[PDB]
DNA sequence: TGGAGAATCCCGGTGCCGAGGCCGCTCAATTGGTCGTAGACAGCTCTAGCACCGCTTAAACGCACGTACGCGCTGTCCCCCGCGTTTTAACCGCCAAGGGGACTACTCCCTAGTCTCCAGGCACGTGTCAGA
DNA sequence: TCTGACACGTGCCTGGAGACTAGGGAGTATCCCCTTGGCGGTTAAAACGCGGGGGACAGCGCGTACGTGCGTTTAAGCGGTGCTAGAGCTGTCTACGACCAATTGAGCGGCCTCGGCACCGGGATTCTCCA
């Protein structure tokens, strides 16, 4: 009698759960009410910044010849683009490190 | 031969700033974390990833801080970082009144 | 306990097929979509105490990402929900 | 008793050394010692709140990221 | 007494009875005993159903908008923008009505004046609908009666006409820019004007 | 609605000859409101990490001995644990 | 009935208990309120209140003044150091700074 | 109405000379005043993006005190006396 | 005549702006340039008095702030004259960029 | 070291504008009762945290040498402060126009609530491939 | 060249999706206060010029204090065993808070009054600089 349990994700065309953020919306004491199309739009949001996080990384991990994304590539991506770091200017990453940087006055002569 | 004064340094901030590491002993900063929680409460069990926790943590923030003391100490035409760097560079932030 | 591992895994092999990940990593990512998620729904739940209104909804969400992401950040994330948004409104 | 000075003069050295620095002063160490046992205090205290709060004789790791997280310190990568 | 209309007057369509409404005095009884004899200068058709401007687009038969459709001439007061109100009243057909817009009084100004207030110039005195329904103490219980019966308000027959475009509805739709807003030609107590339009 | 006369029945439980302009009672109207808002937050903060539905004295309790330094979090909990056992004894 | 007595008169304060009560229902912070929660929330207020509006009294009989003005309500946060830790960031409207002239520019 | 350009030469070098005194500085450098005028360029746009943002997003077109609060409340610069 | 030394008249203004609770740039160039700055955010835009006065007055304690760490960055290199490095240092260990 | 001149504080009088008290009322707080349900409380499991011993070995510590760097002193000359004069536009008051927002009924769509069910997601065994 | 941490496949389970209803939240429907633009005298203040003085800055000597290197110590770190506090989950029951109906009183807008303080002016007291 039911129809085809068609996901919310794959109506969105998203891949991040609109099931789960809608329901992490309501039981998070946020307001009232929730409209059908925040989790559609959070997802998106978070599934776009997701991608772009991973881009970075997957280029950082490619650039230092290994297959496999680890925290430094994480920090190297985060810190290595203005925005993000703007985004993440008061987060630390466990096992991050920090970016080489020698200043002028101590480099020699 | 003997290495001129300064090339060690340099060769140990490009090695120091490429690892990810734990530059503080493990034993010896567990040691500290339940000496100063031995002020607040009596008898308190810590779990390994919150003494990890508090290491990254304490780590990240000292580093930062030696990143805006090398400011300083830039800044008043000097290299040798001094602790009128670290009073600065803190009240600046706005951790010392 | 739940979390994000999957979709993250759906995402990497998305855009970075040939590529592994770490477990730390995705304590990170995990850790960084549960903080945007937060701090989205903070900013959306200000707005909508501010305006008297007792419902959060798509521009909510929209304004609040204008407020908390920076500049072409911000733009990219309203096309994306935008168009996520008109793709799920348009199929029934 | 002591147990500050655990943090030898090499591993701030180190810790410089990360954050760029060339020369240190000998007078460094001591200010160093002192402001990381401030940071110490003041994480570990609202740490033991958010743990005393749960009625619980374990410090967890969710309780040092809620500290962190309240004085704008935000910690990835350990459930946060 | 003679000087009341009847009933057959309001058998009328629409666009006459936006037509043929024209310098009739607008007379309202308030208790005091006192009259006012104010004429109004221009009105404004609702056809209703295919009128997508109108309250009763698409069969819309509301409990507020209630006494339109049992007969024509039915006097209809609705509140608009919270505290101000309108004069409808409808014509023969469901559906079909017109609007009561400005009105030019002869006399009483000074009772008008009182009550207008909870500046007040004779041009802007009443040049308005809500303005004319609070300068003659008009509610919403004027609803339950109509134009031509008992110690209320009536009207007087009294002894060019310019059809101007929609003001207030938007630029959307299809029927709001046809000219169904009468008004005498050279009155500068016209609220909503139209300089192009005066010229055919 | 506004706590202006709350305020002022305060100060003149402490300084009895001493008034106020309009100014200074905006800014102690948005120092109480700032106030509330923050232990409210770290209360609703806090019973949402305990798994906790309900906000409780000790929830405020808590969420005042996080916000507040030494000195002031130790008396505003000795006035609040003062008001609790008075509301409860009467 | 009975004569109806406020929850801060119960309470011994003169900060309202329902409307904290109120406000906490109504601010969408938990599902449930409990009873002694608006009753030590309103105390803490009052508290603060006191502790502000005492020392703001102060600078006011200190400048010959009756009345409290937002420069003294400044001078009264930024001179207690505990204040100052929790007002931090907090900008005092026509609130001014303290006055604070560094040694090294004062002339010799 | 018309398009207003240059407006940052209103911010006049006694006005920083002034703001500079209340900060308790004895010397100023020539060079001072247009680094003030970037800054507080700067900041002026980053509190009314934010005070827009909220005025856009209850549909209006007034930019009213309670929405600059909420934009510098937004930035952790509180204040006190215009609302709250 | 009678002439003052270098220092005095600054040091008696030090006094007289911070004993005064005054907004010291002048009204109208402030919202003058509110406008022009909401302009290019979005035309036929309105403002109320209060808000400009907001504007105004955490603008003002924002370059105040800053001035007070400009002037201490300023003593840290023997220097009684403040420069455009002593900004560029106060607000990259604030974190402004 | 004394003394002139500018600035600053003190005291007395004037007027105004806003804080502060009073009053009617109405809206929200109080009181009493009922009804579920979140959470206090006891109990049991078994997880992981602590205490201790050995060893081996990398890191820490003390000492020697010395060279780079901080720091005090000195000269200079550039740039900014102090002051006077001139010019610009800010501040105040008044007035008119026009879009923009208060403002409350109404009426309609949308989102909470609930039942059912089933498939996506989480826990766990398996080999397997990248990194030291 | 090994090995251990991540990718992959399988089973159950529980929460998300389809579907229907109820009711309430939000969008929409002329007019009057708010903001903006202009005019115009007034004068406070910005702007420009100029003298000169003092502070920024480059140079130089020196003296010492960290950097670096090396031998010796020492205790971090890893492995291993053992044990018991205490986290974590479950079951039960009851006190407590949401919700609602009637009541009533305290807080809020409106109104009016007089005193605190800003201002002006004259004189006494610092206070800064120069012969």
């Amino acid at each position: 009698t039911r129809a085809k349990a068609k996901t919310r994700s794959s109506r969105a065309g998203l891949q991040f759960p609109v099931g789960r953020v809608h329901r992490l919306l309501r039981k998070g004491n946020y307001a009232e009410r929730v409209g059908a199309g925040a989790p559609v739009y959070l997802a998106a949001v978070l599934e776009y910044l997701t991608a772009e996080i991973l881009e970075l990384a997957g280029n950082a991990a490619r650039d230092n010849k290994k297959t496999r994304i680890i925290p430094r590539h994480l920090q190297l991506a985060v810190r290595n683009d203005e925005e993000l770091n703007k985004l993440l200017g008061r987060v630390t990453i466990a096992q991050g490190g920090v970016l080489p940087n020698i200043q002028s006055v101590l480099l020699p002569k | 031969h003997r290495y001129r004064p300064g090339t060690v340094a340099l060769r140990e901030i490009r090695r120091y700033q490429k690892s990810t590491e734990l530059l503080i002993r493990k034993l010896p900063f567990q040691r500290l974390v339940r000496e100063i929680a031995q002020d607040f409460k009596t008898d308190l069990r810590f779990q390994s990833s919150a003494v990890m926790a508090l290491q990254e943590a304490s780590e990240a923030y000292l580093v930062g801080l030696f990143e805006d003391t090398n400011l300083c100490a830039i800044h008043a035409k000097r290299v040798t970082i001094m602790p009128k760097d670290i009073q600065l560079a803190r009240r600046i932030r706005g951790e010392r009144a | 306990k739940e979390s994000y591992a999957i979709y993250v895994y759906k995402v990497l092999k998305q855009v970075h097929p040939d590529t592994g990940i770490s477990s730390k990593a995705m304590s990170i990512m995990n850790s960084f979509v549960n903080d945007v998620f937060e701090r989205i729904a903070g900013e959306a739940s200000r707005l909508a105490h501010y305006n008297k209104r007792s419902t959060i909804t798509s521009r909510e969400i929209q304004t609040a990402v204008r407020l908390l992401l920076p500049g072409e950040l911000a733009k990219h994330a309203v096309s994306e929900g935008t168009k996520a948004v008109t793709k799920y409104t348009s199929a029934k | 008793r002591d147990n500050i000075q655990g943090i030898t003069k090499p591993a701030i050295r180190r810790l410089a050394r990360r954050g760029g620095v060339k020369r240190i002063s000998g007078l460094i160490y001591e200010e160093t010692r002192g402001v990381l046992k401030v940071f110490l205090e003041n994480v570990i205290r609202d740490a033991v709140t958010y743990t005393e709060h749960a009625k619980r004789k374990t410090v967890t790791a969710m309780d040092v990221v809620y500290a962190l997280k309240r004085q704008g310190r935000t910690l990835y990568g350990f459930g946060g | 007494h003679l000087t009341r209309l009847g009933l057959e007057f309001f058998d009328q369509p629409a666009v006459p009875l936006a037509r043929a409404f024209l310098g009739q005095v607008l007379v309202r009884r308030l208790p005091n005993g006192t009259e006012l004899r104010g004429r109004i200068v221009e009105t404004e058709a609702y056809l209703g159903p295919e009128d997508e401007a109108a309250h009763s687009r698409g069969g819309r038969q509301t409990p507020r908008n209630r006494g339109m459709f049992m007969k024509p001439g039915t006097l209809y007061v609705y509140i608009i923008y919270g505290m101000y109100f309108c004069m409808n009243i409808s014509s023969q057909g469901d559906g079909a009505c017109v609007l009561l817009r400005a009105l030019e009084p002869l006399e009483g100004l000074e009772t008008m004046r009182q009550l207008r207030s909870t500046v007040l110039k004779d041009r802007e005195l009443c040049s308005g609908p809500s303005k004319l329904c609070q300068a003659l103490a008009i509610n919403k219980s004027f609803d339950q009666r109509d134009l031509a019966q008992d110690e209320a308000v009536w009207l007087e027959r009294g002894p060019a006409v310019v059809a101007a475009a929609r003001v207030g509805v938007g630029h959307a739709g299809e029927w709001a820019r046809k000219p169904l807003r009468f008004y005498v030609r050279g009155s500068p107590w016209v609220s909503v004007v139209d300089r192009v339009a005066e010229q055919d």
